[PDB]
């Protein structure tokens, strides 16, 4: 639906490192309490209660926001594209066991490119049993893979606890992806706290995009009776989705070099004053 | 008392930085092996998200033929330059000088061209021991009989049966009528413009998508507390680098002040936090009592 | 070169940690290349005095 994003979309676009002052920069930020789509990984089970199948085409309209309260560790990567088909080139991300594997290869997009995770009787744990992804012409001019090949499942049901936030923005080309993962304890919205969003990755493949959509997982152990896309009953998670805009902000950095807070220049009044004063407080006047 | 100039002191060595060299291009990998495409079939190799090298001239292949049409080779580390094509084939020595723009020859006929505004580098390399079968190999097919003729860049991988005279042929190979496809010799007893030959061709464009490939970056080791003109891979400038106590963040790369100047930077390579304190800047005043009589200045 | 001056130094260059001494090979070539022209070439090819 329509969320309030208190201070989320708060980053560092430039390297430098800034002590105990305040910058006042331009750049595609988040605004902030800006209307946000939350977007819900349940799995209702009610006779009239259908499954939640939250899974549409997003725009890529100028950097997408992401955030993911999982806790089930089921929403899993990102699926780009301006065509989301096989003749134009577009970019898939997908995080399998802990192994990122940014691709340019465009398979085929249709309605089922999605993860299964299945707990197999000859191991005695959660194992992937479905790759329906990707069956198409390979093409590949760019493949980045780093394998380190774990798992962190612990799916909890009751209380969300671990938040994955995530910005995709692209600049000539250069499209960077910043992230962050914090310990959180909030259940029912997006906790009213400050998080800086570090980089992790600027891949300069150049790949013209307008399309956004999300990877999750959908079949599930032999327990529930069915099959994969028909009986699903372990989604627990939710996520939101955000999209910046042009904008200038101030950033407030520490001694450390952490973005402590933020304020936006064209939110308010006050924000307004305490953007051109270039001051994160202003007395009377 | 006057002013008259400023005590700048020269910088006394320069010194560039860069990161380690982790990623490399397998030139000497794609250079040799068992088998490689036929003329024909050409492998359109896509090159890209590599560092190139230009080590030496006499490598693996020894670089018989060398050159490259468009570009500096002696800059190949220092020009950068992306997506790569690496156009290469299997021909015979006598069918090397088919790689100048607008050569012709049946490899131009119906195996390969290149065109006449090239950009890279041809290297047709003398294959009398990668190649050469001692029996004579004759499985890198070359096409003679077609109808038409093909341009550059592009590779026929069809086996139409070539009609002569307009002679309706029902897949029948007689008289005015043959299998378009023919087999080279190749022996090692043939001479040196009958050896088998193999070719590789840098193809690339000048900075028309983000530059993926670029050249090796040399890094000279640093030296402290001196007026070193420094160049690090972000900037370039003059000043005494020391070591700092500044806990530059994992991600962050460089460090600043209030009025926006770069003072702080971190080493390349390994983790280091390098203070850029200023050289000497002072005004060089001068004091006198007077011009006449005495001329005693300080 | 320097603008205004004319240098004729008829030794080949040495390149590929060679120095040759006149031998016309690899990485030594002679200097001084000449014009490619066909007579009544194309535009790009037809010489022009200057
Ligand atoms: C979301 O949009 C609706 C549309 O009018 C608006 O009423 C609501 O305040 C918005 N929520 C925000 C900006 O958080
Ligand atoms: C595949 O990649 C090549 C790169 O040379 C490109 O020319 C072609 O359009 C791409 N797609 C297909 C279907 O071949
Ligand atoms: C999208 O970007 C690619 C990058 O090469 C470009 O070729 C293409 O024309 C762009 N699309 C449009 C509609 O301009
Ligand atoms: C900076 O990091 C240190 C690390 O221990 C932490 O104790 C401190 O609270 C942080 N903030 C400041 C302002 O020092
Ligand atoms: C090429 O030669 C090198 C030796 O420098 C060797 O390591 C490599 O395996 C060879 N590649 C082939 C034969 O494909
Ligand atoms: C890069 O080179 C430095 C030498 O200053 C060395 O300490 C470091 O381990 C190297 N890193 C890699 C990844 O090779």
């Amino acid at each position: 639906a329509y969320t309030n994003s208190f201070t989320r979309g708060v980053y560092y676009p430039d390297k430098v490192f800034r002590s105990s002052v305040l910058h006042s920069t331009q750049d595609l930020f988040l605004p902030f309490f800006s209307n946000v789509t939350w977007f819900h990984a349940i799995h209702v089970s009610g006779t009239n209660g259908t499954k939640r199948f939250d899974n549409p085409v997003l725009p890529f309209n100028d950097g997408v926001y992401f955030a993911s309260t999982e806790k089930s560790n089921i929403i899993r990567g990102w699926i780009f594209g301006t065509t989301l088909d096989s003749k134009t080139q577009s970019l898939l991300i997908v995080n399998n066991a802990t192994n990122v594997v940014i691709k340019v290869c465009e398979f085929q997009f249709c309605n089922d490119p999605f993860l299964g995770v299945y707990y197999h009787k000859n191991n005695k744990s959660w194992m992937e049993s479905e790759f329906r992804v990707y069956s198409s012409a390979n093409n590949c001019t760019f493949e980045y893979v780093s394998q380190p090949f774990l798992m962190d499942l612990e799916g909890k049901q009751g209380n969300f606890k671990n938040l994955r936030e995530f910005v995709f923005k692209n600049i000539d080309g250069y499209f960077k992806i910043y992230s962050k993962h914090t310990p959180i304890n909030l259940v029912r919205d997006l906790p009213q706290g400050f998080s800086a969003l570090e980089p992790l990755v600027d891949l300069p493949i150049g790949i013209n995009i307008t399309r956004f959509q999300t990877l999750l997982a959908l079949h599930r152990s032999y327990l529930t009776p069915g099959d994969s896309s028909s009986g699903w009953t372990a989604g627990a998670a939710a996520y939101y989705v955000g999209y910046l805009q042009p904008r200038t902000f101030l950033l407030k950095y520490n001694e450390n070099g952490t973005i402590t807070d933020a304020v936006d220049c064209a939110l308010d009044p006050l924000s307004e004053t305490k953007c051109t004063l270039k001051s994160f407080t202003v007395e009377k006047g | 008392i006057y002013q008259t100039s400023n005590f700048r002191v020269q910088p006394t060595e320069s010194i560039v930085r860069f990161p380690n060299i982790t990623n490399l291009c397998p030139f000497g990998e794609v250079f040799n092996a068992t088998r490689f495409a036929s003329v024909y079939a050409w492998n359109r190799k896509r090159i890209s998200n590599c560092v190139a090298d230009y080590s030496v001239l006499y490598n693996s292949a020894s670089f018989s033929t060398f050159k490259c049409y468009g570009v500096s080779p002696t800059k190949l580390n220092d020009l950068c330059f992306t997506n790569v094509y690496a156009d290469s084939f299997v021909i015979r020595g006598d069918e090397v000088r088919q790689i100048a723009p607008g050569q012709t020859g049946k490899i131009a006929d119906y195996n390969y061209k290149l065109p006449d505004d090239f950009t890279g580098c041809v290297i047709a390399w003398n294959s009398n021991n990668l190649d050469s079968k001692v029996g004579g190999n004759y499985n890198y097919l070359y096409r003679l009989f077609r109808k038409s003729n093909l341009k550059p860049f592009e590779r026929d991988i069809s086996t139409e049966i070539y009609q002569a005279g307009s002679t309706p042929c029902n897949g029948v190979e007689g008289f005015n009528c043959y299998f378009p496809l023919q087999s080279y010799g190749f022996q090692p007893t043939n001479g040196v413009g009958y050896q088998p030959y193999r070719v590789v061709v840098l193809s690339f464009e000048l900075l028309h998508a983000p530059a993926t490939v670029c050249g090796p970056k040399k890094s000279t080791n640093l030296v402290k507390n001196k007026c070193v003109n420094f160049n690090f891979n972000g900037l370039t400038g003059t000043g005494v680098l020391t070591e700092s106590n500044k806990k530059f963040l994992p991600f962050q790369q460089f460090g600043r002040d209030i009025a926006d100047t770069t003072d702080a930077v971190r080493d390349p390579q390994t983790l280091e936090i390098l203070d850029i304190t200023p050289c000497s800047f002072g005004g060089v005043s001068v004091i006198t009592p007077g011009t006449n009589t005495s001329n005693q200045v300080a």
